RNA sequence: GAUGAUCAGGUUGAUAGGUCUGAGGUGGAAGUGUGGCGACACAUGGAGCUGACAGAUACUAAUCGAUCGAGGACUUAAC
RNA sequence: UAGGCCCAGGCUCUGGGCACUGUCUCAACGAGAGACUCGGUGAAAUUAUAGUACCUGUGAAGAUGCAGGUUACCCGCGACAGGACGGAAAGA
RNA sequence: AUGAGUAGCGAAAGAGGGGUGAGAAUCCCCUCCACCGAAUGCCUAAGGUUUCCUGAGGAAGGCUCGUCCGCUCAGGGUUAGU
RNA sequence: GACCGAUAGUGAACCAGUACCGUGAGGGAAAGGUGAAAAGCACCCCGGAAGGGGAGUGAAAGAGAUCCUGAAACCGUGUGCC
RNA sequence: UUAAGUUAGAAAGGGCGCACGGUGGAUGCCUUGGCACUAGGAGCCGAUGAAGGACGGGACGAACACCGAUAUGCUUCGGG
């Protein structure tokens, strides 16, 4: 088994989960279809870690491309980056710029 | 209108159960194996 | 009826006739997917007219279409290419001239693209 | 019809656009000719133009595809 | 773009008449912005915990949470403004 | 944390072709269209203090994006007897 | 020193009367810890980068730069029973 | 086969327990800094320009520290 992180990515967790729950479980091949043509702006993101792990597994592990499932898939918490004046435009106070951790792991089937 | 209490967990993940995404419908390029949504164009496929 | 747009009454006369001039001279275009469905209409109905050939098929045309050069080469103007290029192509069939494809969703906001195509 | 939903169709087909012919609306187009010093008038000529309405016509788009979806529990009684 | 008129008195006030109108009998349609759906980004007041129906009573102020009964498959989206022990208020 | 992926994200006109680029609605060029014009034009004060030019840049910042910026970093740039 | 040990002890263990606030007199913070030694990751792979997976150093890499230990709220993935 | 009866299972999601993480910096060890005193010194500097500052000085940025156009130092006498 394979796996690749992507740290203190720019994105809200909240929304980058609901692309990982559409891919986890699948096969390897078929999610990255289903990445590409899915509108979202955490697509290209998971897409790149998928990809990374994809790599991983051949060049370090010699696992072959297919039968390859992605066995593990889920997002965390990153450090949050703290807005106290979006006096700029906006009339609000201490923005929450969040933060995700992206986390893939394949096997073989 | 004013919240009169704060919301528990389970009340907030019963209420976020409709609020997720549809797979993509997919058909694969009759040339090529390229995979695009279904009435879309690849001859590049 | 008719698609709004978006725009004011206005704005959207302006926007039509802008994209019928630049199918005109390009052949081929790329926008959004409902800009083409309600492009295809006034495109063909212009093509109808310049399949009469007349003056007042001319000038009716006129009336709509911009004032922009359809090629340097030639010194020719879009009014003329079609009256002498595309009425000359399209001789033999009774309507349909122009074809949508889709595309998928752009990247800034996610709105669905398409070509739009004379055939 | 807020969105889901509902309803009519998906190439042995008229679902929508276009084209053709119509219905209704406005109302006598451009060019040319004539009369007038001119603004204009007359003829060609119920003419030209016409979004959401009707009938024909596969000309353009509904391609190819993918997913889901049974194998029918036990007891008693009458057969 | 840019003043409604006329006949009066009292020096501006009270008038009266006319004109005119969606002020209304009584509302209908249309345009735009928001609402609504999709992509991006993304706060605040408030907050004892909470799987928080209705009626009739009981009760230190007014019962969701006490007693007796009657109703009710699980989860949402859009509206209403009834309760909102919401805030305004104010009498006093 | 909750409210909540909710309210916001304000006028006001843009459309296409080409380019660059890992990536373009948003940057550059072209074309047409549109708006101001006792100004939304020209100059020059008060005030600010490098914000000016060239090259590089994609942390942060810019109510979206960004290959762009009044942002970041390196070099430069202000000449009086009137 | 039967004094404190980073919310304590000076306001200040760190470029502190600093940063900030105010016209001014004046008010006035937050912020310590890689490893014994940088030996601080050659090289290969995915990626524009960031960030990862190997390889290597090291006693330890889950000691990799807000880098000793790392609790709770809060946020997730899998699963036994309902 | 018909009729009349019984039960089972079902998870869009949710609850409890368990396993594994993230975030965040309590806790424990540690000390560069403080606090209260004791025993001695010393109790003033300045018009021969003070206290306190501004601006400058390095081969190459900013800052601290040191120094003053003799400017990241000069002379001498000692130590090492």
């Amino acid at each position: 088994q394979a796996k690749a992180v992507a740290r203190t990515v720019r994105i809200a967790p909240r929304k980058a989960r609901l692309v990982m729950d559409l891919i986890r479980g699948k096969q390897v091949g078929e999610a990255v279809s289903i990445l590409n043509l899915t509108p979202r702006a955490a697509s290209p993101i998971i897409e790149k870690v998928l990809k990374s792990a994809i790599a991983n597994a051949e060049h370090n592990y010699e696992m072959d491309a297919n039968n390859l499932v992605i066995s593990q898939a889920f997002v965390d918490e990153g450090p949050t980056l703290k807005r106290f004046r979006p006096r700029a435009m906006g009339r609000a106070s201490q923005i929450n710029k969040r933060t995700s951790h992206i986390t893939i792991v394949v096997s073989e089937k | 209108a004013v919240p009169f209490r704060r919301t528990s967990k389970m009340k907030k993940r019963l209420r976020r159960t409709h609020f997720k995404l549809n797979v993509p419908g997919m058909t694969e390029c009759p040339s090529c194996g390229e995979m695009k949504l279904s009435h879309r164009v690849c001859k590049a496929c | 009826s008719y698609r709004k747009l978006g725009r004011t009454s206005a704005q959207r006369k302006a926007m039509l006739r802008d994209l019928t001039t630049d199918l005109i001279i390009n052949e081929r275009i790329e926008t959004t997917e409902t800009r083409a469905k309600e492009l295809r209409s006034v495109v063909e109905k212009m093509i109808t007219l310049g399949k009469r050939g007349d003056l007042h098929a001319r000038r009716q045309a006129a009336a709509y279409i911009r004032n922009e050069v359809a090629n340097e080469e030639n010194n020719q103007d879009a009014l003329q290419k079609l009256f002498s290029d595309i009425a000359t192509r399209y001789e033999e069939r009774q309507g349909g001239y122009t074809r949508i494809m889709k595309l998928g969703p752009r990247r800034g906001d996610g709105a669905p693209m398409a070509i739009i195509e004379l055939v």
